[PDB]
């Protein structure tokens, strides 16, 4: 909960949540690039991925 | 009337350490007012009444006051031929100024065969000429320049 | 690189009990 | 005429290549001696 | 030109020799460390780089 | 706070025995 000075210039919401965001890539063979970092995890069920 | 202190800029004796003994040191000075003064319009100062005269030039050498026993230890080391000092010119260079005629576009260069062992880059820029003489005598009274060189 | 280089692979070795590292 | 194809050439009027000579004698045909300077 | 002959004279003029702390006597190298704070000798000696 | 850290590991500018 935040409180701020009234301003009537139109506004909506901004917040930055700091977290790790480590991306790391392997290359195993000539002309193959592979990225290993699952970002936005979860994935279970059987409907829409 | 002026009083000025002028340093030694020669890259072999401007950072040299000089041991005991008696030496004969001489250096000559230039009284041409187109080489020792600068102008803001670059107007000749030998078509104007600029002149200079020197009365008395001293040398001031500033000695570190060594302890005598330490001094002689220092001297002995630097009288060995394995502890010879060694200097290099900061712009280690060889300077060749090839003429560019008026309204010329192309400037060939002829360099007779040399060894190129231990060579480093070319470095180059374009000057501007027609006025004042070159180093070696620093005079020629038909002067025509005095600004930034 | 128009440049110089000097005696530098050896350093001021002095202790916090003397500003001079001795000489034999 | 001179050329329009036959080799890798180029045109300018007085051919010069030299370097830097030293000392005075650089001016001749310029207004006279003045020594310590006068207009 | 010819076969090499500039290499020993680059170890003499320090154009491609060894380190300054390594061609000087260990007495003078000890002295230069001991006095560093008030009477620097460092700039009197070339150090090579290649 | 902020993050993102990275780290890196005689005369003559090289000499090595770095191989697999």
């Amino acid at each position: 909960n935040f409180e701020v000075d009234p301003m009537d210039e139109s506004t909506l919401l901004y917040v930055v949540f700091e977290v790790f965001d480590v991306v790391r890539v392997h290359q195993p063979h000539r002309g193959v690039i592979e990225a290993v970092y699952l970002r936005t995890p979860f994935s279970a069920g059987n409907a829409t991925t | 009337p002026f009083h000025i202190q002028v340093p030694q800029k020669f890259f072999a004796i401007k950072s040299l350490l000089l041991l005991p003994g008696s030496y004969t040191y001489e250096w000559n000075f230039r009284k041409d007012v187109n080489m020792i003064l600068q102008s803001s319009l670059g107007n000749d100062l030998r078509t104007d009444g600029a002149s200079i005269s020197f009365t008395s030039i001293n040398l001031y050498a500033t000695f570190f006051p060594m302890a005598h026993n330490t001094a002689s230890t220092l001297e002995a080391m630097l009288r060995n031929d394995t502890n010879d000092q060694s200097f290099n010119d900061y712009l280690s260079a060889a300077n060749m100024l090839y003429p560019i005629p008026a309204n010329a576009t192309n400037v060939p260069i002829s360099i007779p065969s040399r060894n190129w062992a231990a060579f480093r880059g070319w470095s180059f820029t374009r000057l501007k000429t027609k006025e004042t003489p070159s180093l070696g005598s620093g005079f020629d009274p038909y002067f025509v320049y005095s600004g930034s060189i | 690189d128009i440049n110089f280089s000097s005696l530098a692979p050896r350093h001021g070795t002095r202790p916090f009990m003397g500003t001079w590292s001795d000489i034999g | 005429m001179s050329g329009s194809g036959s080799f890798e050439g180029g045109v300018f009027s007085p051919y010069l290549t030299g370097r830097l000579p030293s000392w005075a004698g650089v001016r001749q045909n310029v207004m006279g001696s003045t020594v310590d300077g006068r207009p | 030109m010819a076969t090499p002959s500039m290499l020993p004279q680059w170890a003499y003029m320090h154009i491609a020799g060894q380190d300054a702390s390594e061609y000087l006597s260990p007495g003078l190298v000890q002295f230069a460390r001991a006095t560093d704070t008030y009477f620097s000798l460092g700039n009197k000696f070339r150090n090579p780089t290649v």
